[PDB]
RNA sequence: GCCCGGAUAGCUCAGUCGGUAGAGCAGGGGAUUGAAAAUCCCCGUGUCCUUGGUUCGAUUCCGAGUCCGGGCACCA
RNA sequence: AGCUUGACUGCGAGCGUGACGGCGCGAGCAGGUGCGAAAGCAGGUCAUAGUGAUCCGGUGGUUCUGAAUGGAAGGGCCAUC
RNA sequence: UUGAGCCUUGAUGUGUAGGAUAGGUGGGAGGCUUUGAAGUGUGGACGCCAGUCUGCAUGGAGCCGACCUUGAAAUACCACCCUUUAAUGUUUGAUGUUCUAACGUUGACCCGUAAUCCGGGUUGCGGACAGUGUCUGGUGGGUAGUUUGACUGGGGCGGUC
RNA sequence: GUUUAUUAAAAACACAGCACUGUGCAAACACGAAAGUGGACGUAUACGGUGUGACGCCUGCCCGGUGCCGGAAGGUUAAUUGAUGGGGUUAGCGCAAGCGAAGCUCUUGAUCGAAGCCCCGGUAAACGGCGGCCGUAACUAUAACGGUCCUAAGGUAGCGA
RNA sequence: CCAUAGGUUAAUGAGGCGAACCGGGGGAACUGAAACAUCUAAGUACCCCGAGGAAAAGAAAUCAACCGAGAUUCCCCCAG
């Protein structure tokens, strides 16, 4: 499933509001990108499919801080 | 059509103005006539013409 | 292109700097190294369309300290207006019937003034005054019944300003010998004038760029405001 | 981001300084190898001690 | 509604950073051949769409307007 | 033809015609004007067709309202597109 | 490396009368040259090869202005700028190449594992492209929701409102 | 041969063949939000779409419109970027009319900006078109032929109630 | 190489069913507007996930207006 393994973001439903205001169900597929992150405390390329914003969150907190939140909620990497 | 629509504005400090029409074809000159004004309550000059 | 006498004063001015009316008057006095009392000039790029009658900046202004130069005035009146023109201070006062004589050899003046009831005689053959900015016109303030006053203001230091068909305007505002403060009052006297002569349809910044300069000198950016 | 450098590196060499580098050059080659480190305020003071001491 | 371009002789059109506005088609005639063909040349019936501004001078350059051509904009 | 702007503004007893909406006529009254010496006349044109409801907006005027207060935005009213 | 704006710096303008390849408005009867000028002799260069500018240098101590003309007068000098054009720089963008550390790999190899999947690792080849997400313009009966009036000697056509 | 099982078995459809065109592999295309799979465990003598329909003689004229395949000076142009101008609020200054810094906010919308469209050059075994009015060949008639109608060109062969 | 992936064994728990109510992710049409697309139908029908005995919500960056009230939920007014 196209769901960020960090921010938890996932495809949200919406509507294609055209000029004439014609409702049309759609979706906002998150900008996920399988990136290979390296951990100095494990010496491994932990690949995680996260969105664009999901990566920045890993920059501030830290790849180690993010993974710590994964193993906490059952997330396996 | 053709005969455009104008509006004579009060030459006074008032914002009042009368509406009418004219012949821009052979009457391009600026129209001007003295009419009554409900604001100042006095016949003031009315110019402005398309 | 330029000479040392000119390259020396160029280093006294910052091309990329907008001096103030108070800092320009003092610096200008140092931009006149010529062997004669140079005159102060101020040009500005009016943000108007010179090719539109409803957007022409023309008129006259009286300097608070004159121009610092003699202005031989020549007025052409008729009737009693002849005496009022002479006793006014006019250098030369010729009648309407003797307007041709002036064209012969008696043509020595800086400005010409006339009366409305005498514009039909001077109007013609004005091919010698028109191209020389000496052709009297009710706009430049050189054509009015009170010629006695008009001439007095001119002799006092009144200068006329008219934007060219390009969008630029330049007029004298005195000499360089004048004190700093003195020049300031004169410069501002003109700046406030153009703003008063600004056309109603004029869009955008009326004052795009102002700069002062002498006879044998460079220009200096100055904030009109 | 800012981040501090550990190695020498090219146009930013100093063996220790804060330079505004794009998040692309840092989180991809600099840090993910051993030439830079995110200025989480906890490191700027850490390496700061190395300077004096 | 905004913007660019076009409107030139009777017709189809070329043209200029501001000034005697030309060509082709058609018609009359001429030249040339011994002659009929062809070919070439001469001859023009214009407020350069309309109203202003600058200029000694506007088909030109600028502003407004009309018709027309192209695109976009166009929720009482 | 001369002089000019009544093609003016606030009302209008009463009356005509329509299911209604709406439309039409109206002497006269108050204020302010034009013409004539004056008496008077003028609320467009001899009269009858020359037309576009509402909603949604723009512009000018009016402190009427102003979601805590003082303003403003917006809205309402009059004129108008 | 370069297309365009911007700012200084230098060029730059062949209606006609005419000493002559006059930009328009202004200041302006003198600045300029011994901080070494005209006038000759070359290079570079613009270009309607008409003519002119300039570094160097020879030389060495002048060159000018209403001039009588021109609608409009100075390479006599100096400003605010335009037309045209060139070179630094500045600013906003564009183009292509190189590199590798993301990313792609339905190349090879190893292990999980006597397994054509998959995952990890190694290596090679590409490479910040490709691809994808969001926004946006165009395209779009492939597809979907509907409209396509009423009077009317039945309706349609015509005509009408 | 196939087809409307159950009123049409036919000139319809299919057909080998031929032609145009797309496709360089992770192919085009198709089924799917994705993964994946089919196409093909194939590689241009392949495959998909379209058209025609053994064979024999042959397959003309026309590129304006509508499409497709390219190029391109200039013009217009989205998102985004947010230059100026105007307005609201208010410290202060005004004895009052009024104006009004900084900040904040509302509004107005230069500049940056690729395709696309137009324009230009081709393509008709692409969708289609291949007609009107006159003058003429010295018996009639007709028209080899010559203009025009500006819509692109205006019927070759053969055949023909 | 270390370290992991992986493999084996053991303990515990989970899986399913179920009338309604509840929270959340999905989310029409018919119909009405006497047509019809904005709108309405409706966040209803239905599909799917999870939990309890209630669920959900819940202890103010809420209202009020210069006087105060003081979590949430439910009912009656406010008010068609």
């Amino acid at each position: 499933s196209r769901v960020c393994q960090v921010t938890g973001k996932r495809p949200v439903t919406g509507n294609n509001r055209s000029h004439a205001l014609n409702a049309t169900k759609r979706r906002f597929l998150p900008n996920l990108h399988s990136h290979r992150f390296w951990v100095e405390s494990e010496k491994r390329f932990v690949t995680l499919r996260v969105s664009a914003k999901g990566m920045r969150v890993i920059d501030k907190k830290g790849i180690d801080t993010v993974l710590a939140e994964l193993r906490a909620r059952g997330e396996k990497y | 059509g053709i005969r455009e629509k104008i509006k004579l504005v009060s030459s006074a400090g008032t914002g009042h103005f009368y509406t009418t029409t004219k012949n821009k074809r052979t009457k391009p000159e600026k129209l001007e006539l003295k009419k009554f004004d409900p604001v100042v309550r006095q016949h003031v000059i009315y110019k402005e013409a398309k | 292109k330029l000479t040392k006498r000119m390259r020396v004063i160029r280093e006294k001015v910052d091309a990329t700097k907008q001096y103030d009316i108070n800092e320009a008057i003092a610096l200008l006095k140092e931009l006149a190294t010529a062997k004669f009392v140079e005159s102060v000039d101020v040009a500005v790029n009016l943000g108007i369309d010179a090719r539109k009658s409803d957007q022409n900046v023309r008129g006259a202004t009286v300097l608070p300290h004159g121009t610092g130069r003699s202005v031989r005035v020549a007025v052409f009146t008729q009737g009693a207006n002849a005496e009022a023109a002479k006793a006014a201070g006019a250098e030369l006062v010729g009648m309407e019937d003797l307007a041709d004589q002036i064209k012969k050899g008696e043509m020595n003046f800086d400005v010409v003034i006339a009366s409305p009831d005498a514009m039909r005689v001077v109007g013609q053959l004005g091919q010698v005054l028109g191209p020389r900015g000496l052709m009297p016109n009710p706009k430049v303030g050189t054509v009015t019944p009170n010629v006695a006053e008009a001439v007095k203001n001119a002799k006092a230091g009144q200068v006329r300003y008219r934007n060219d068909k390009n969008g630029i305007i330049h007029t004298t505002i005195g000499k360089v010998d004048f004190d700093a403060d003195k020049l300031k009052e004169n410069l501002e006297a003109l700046l406030v004038a153009l703003k008063k002569a600004k056309p109603t349809q004029a869009k955008g910044v009326y004052i795009k760029k102002v700069s002062i300069s002498t006879t044998m000198g460079a220009g200096v950016a100055v904030d009109q405001a | 981001m800012q981040v501090i450098l550990l190695d020498k590196v090219a146009n930013l060499g100093s063996l220790g300084d804060q330079v505004n580098v794009k998040a692309g050059y840092a989180r991809n080659f600099l840090v993910p190898q051993g030439k830079a480190v995110p200025a989480t305020k906890k490191n700027i003071e850490f390496f700061e001690a190395r300077r004096a001491e």
